[PDB]
């Protein structure tokens, strides 16, 4: 087979997992999403320039211009190859904010239940924070479940250069605000 | 749902990643009618002034284009009295790719390079082409009147 030749199926596959692994759970990946309707790709075809659309949503857009709203070359009906592998990573992220979604409830009930103990000698491990020992005044909550507090980390990632205890990388914008735990 | 679930969307997106020289977001629910705030780039005769936009999505958004004027003053060849914006991808050129934000960003390099053979303002235009000192100091004086 051609080399010259690009299947933009497997590499889109290969760039959409990678994306999708690397992606917060609260985040909805880009290429997992319509860039037309900004919706999980449920019905998912492919141009032979490798974007990929809904199918409902760029026929719609064929009705108006024969072109791709992307590169703006021309573009019909008869282009738009099925992608229906892609369906395999869609859901296997939406799997992965559910699970996401069981772990802050888990977090949420038990804090209400270590709440209404009275005369603890040691605060309970819910309410302290992990690299600093005291009381998580500010809530944040990382992609796997582990709570800070927002500037007790945001201090701590500064400091070794984004980097935390399991030595890995990062982010105080891969961490999401989690007021909830208290409340 | 079409269009309402895109704005939503939008909004959310600005939410973390909001544009350098722009800030936009709705006036108030409605979701369908939105106010923008753009700066005036450097080296440009709009530096250090703060322009105020309107903007109005359409009910079958995103396959047509939002309607986007500025509400301050400004003098371009390419802006009318109104707040008009002669701008090809508000127009025919749409495409449902384009966001807000990125919308926002033509306006922006626009006010840092017009487009005179597109007038909207013919007067403006003819002094854009040939007299830029008048066109500058007059641009410059009207951000210092009526822009933030």
């Amino acid at each position: 087979r051609n080399p010259f030749d690009i299947d933009h199926k497997s590499k889109y596959l290969r760039e959409a997992a990678l994306e999708a692994n690397l992606s917060h759970p609260e985040t909805t990946p880009t290429m997992l999403t319509c860039p037309i309707d900004s919706g999980f790709l449920k019905d998912p075809v492919i141009t032979p320039e490798g974007f990929v659309y809904n199918k409902s949503s760029i026929l719609k857009w064929l009705e108006t211009k024969k072109e791709d709203p992307q590169s703006r070359k021309p573009l019909t009906a008869k282009d738009l190859q099925p992608f229906p592998e892609l369906l395999i990573i869609v859901n296997r992220f939406v799997e992965t904010q559910t699970n996401y979604e069981k772990l802050k409830n888990r977090l949420v009930q038990n804090a209400r239940v270590a709440a209404r103990q009275k005369e603890y000698t040691e605060i309970p491990d819910i309410f302290l924070c992990p690299i600093s020992k005291t009381l998580i005044k500010t809530p944040v909550i990382t992609a796997q479940g582990k709570v800070y507090d927002q500037e007790a980390l945001s201090n701590f990632l500064i400091a070794t250069g984004n980097k935390d205890e399991t030595g890995k990388k990062l982010s105080i914008d891969d961490v999401v605000v989690f007021d909830e735990l208290y409340q | 749902g079409m269009a309402l679930k895109r704005i939503h969307k939008e909004l959310n997106d600005l939410a973390r990643d909001p544009p350098a020289q722009c800030s936009a977001g709705p006036v108030g629910d409605d979701m369908f009618h939105w106010q923008a705030t753009i700066m005036g780039p450097n080296d440009s005769p709009y530096q250090g002034g703060v322009f105020f936009l309107t903007i109005h999505f359409p009910t079958d958004y995103p396959f047509k284009p939002p309607k986007v004027a500025f509400t301050t003053r400004i003098y371009h060849p390419n802006i009318n009295s109104n707040g008009s914006i002669s701008l090809d991808i508000l127009r025919s050129q749409w495409s449902p790719a384009l966001t807000i934000s990125k919308v926002l960003l033509s306006i922006c390099s626009l006010l840092c390079d017009p487009n005179p053979d597109d007038p909207l303002v013919p007067e403006i235009a003819r002094i854009y082409k040939t007299d830029r000192e008048k066109y500058n100091r007059i641009a410059r004086e009207w951000t210092q009147k009526y822009a933030m």
